[PDB]
């Protein structure tokens, strides 16, 4: 399942297509697939996190 | 500074004194990590948890990085005068004057150091332990670790520093002689208010890793590239340094 | 290692630290050569022997 | 930030042990033009690959 | 660059006409001009605020 999503309130890092912007609240916390690439989407969780599980 | 003492005829001009106050703000700095609380005591190798107070090794290495960047800028920034730091029209009272990969002359040994810092505030240790942030009761188990910083570089003396070389050594009459000598000549020649000279004594050789070996060639060998001669051999000490460019 | 100081800004851009496990294992590596019990305590000069 | 390294090995085959210490080794590199790496990392030599 | 901006669905006092109520306008914490009717505009939030980087 999705141990935490890290996504309430907060905002992450999201470098597209050359400008790393920050919305779409894609954070979370695990270790399935991307692993390397989480440390990029976690760059920047700027904003104050509530972490709510989805249970995926 | 005072005027030229002038020759006694019949009167004495009661002269004045020019003022050059310089302005220049603050900038706060800082970098945290956020950790979780139970990661750090789930751990056996001793760490996960040092890393917290790495943080102090980044807030001793941050000055170096503050005022290495206020180098870099120093063609960009501007200083007292209103012109840049390294320009080739710096205002002087009668006429201008110009000091304009990566080079910095400086003195070492005057009253004022070139490119002063600003440790207004030491390297205060900002942390998230347990009961005193919501990030812990009302939120995860997370915790941060922060190091402020409140401080600046200072533009200090733009009449002093030169840069923008084509730094090279070779023929000691073309590359070096004609570059690194100008720049010589060009900061002992420095004239202050009432065209006395300001006592300029190049002792700061500042370059890039990438022009550590020339550099030493430049200042260190008696042959400076072709067996010739070495006019600045033991003339100015260089200390090498990574955080420009 | 810790992130470099970047600015204030307001607000803090929070980091998380970096794990770079990097796994190897063991191998073996023997070798030899075969010999005779007669070859070695017939021969005469010796050299055969100081294996 | 900078790693802070300190090349001071210089590990090369045999076939460039000769060269290598004509780099630092010596004060000329090969016309009597200078050696700007003179006394800056100890050359080892080594015939264990290529 | 300007500093000072509120993104947390945050209230602030806003008057309209002849009251005042929760909107978000300026939201700066720098001035140039409206100043005597920012002061009224820019009351300080009642709830979570959160700053960013507009960069306009």
């Amino acid at each position: 399942e999705v141990e935490g999503v890290f996504v309430r309130a907060t905002v992450e890092r999201r470098c597209r297509a050359g400008f790393c912007f920050d919305k779409e609240g894609q954070g979370f916390a695990d270790g399935v697939l991307s692993d390397e690439q989480l440390e990029a989407l976690e760059s920047d969780p700027l904003l104050k996190v509530e972490r709510c599980t989805f249970s995926g | 500074q005072f005027p030229k003492l002038r020759e006694w005829i019949g009167q004495r001009v009661i002269k004045d004194m020019a003022a050059q106050g310089y302005q220049i703000t603050n900038k706060l700095f800082e970098s945290t990590v956020g950790v979780k609380r139970t990661d750090i005591e789930d751990d056996n190798l001793g760490v996960y948890g040092p890393l917290m107070q790495e943080m102090g090794r980044a807030a001793g290495a941050h000055p170096d990085e503050l005022v290495f960047a206020l180098l870099k800028a120093g063609n960009a920034n501007l200083c007292y005068d209103g012109q840049n730091f390294f320009d080739t029209d710096h205002p002087v009272y009668p006429n201008v004057d110009g000091t304009g990969f990566a080079p910095a002359a400086d003195p070492g040994a005057a009253w004022y150091l070139l490119d002063t810092s600003r440790s207004l505030k030491p390297l205060i240790y900002q942390e998230r332990m347990k009961p005193s942030f919501t990030s812990m009761t009302k939120e995860d188990d997370e915790q941060v670790f922060m190091a402020d910083e409140y401080r600046y570089g200072v533009r200090s003396r733009c009449n002093v520093g030169f840069g923008f070389w084509q730094l090279a050594a070779m023929s000691t009459e073309e590359l070096n002689q004609v570059n690194f000598e100008k720049v010589y000549d060009a900061m002992r020649n420095q004239k202050a208010d009432g065209g006395r000279p300001l006592d300029i004594r190049p002792n700061l050789l500042v370059v890039p890793t990438t022009l550590r070996s020339k550099a030493k060639e430049v200042v260190g060998v008696q042959r400076l590239a072709n067996g010739a001669d070495n006019p600045n051999f033991e003339l100015v000490q260089v200390l090498d340094t990574a955080w420009l460019n």
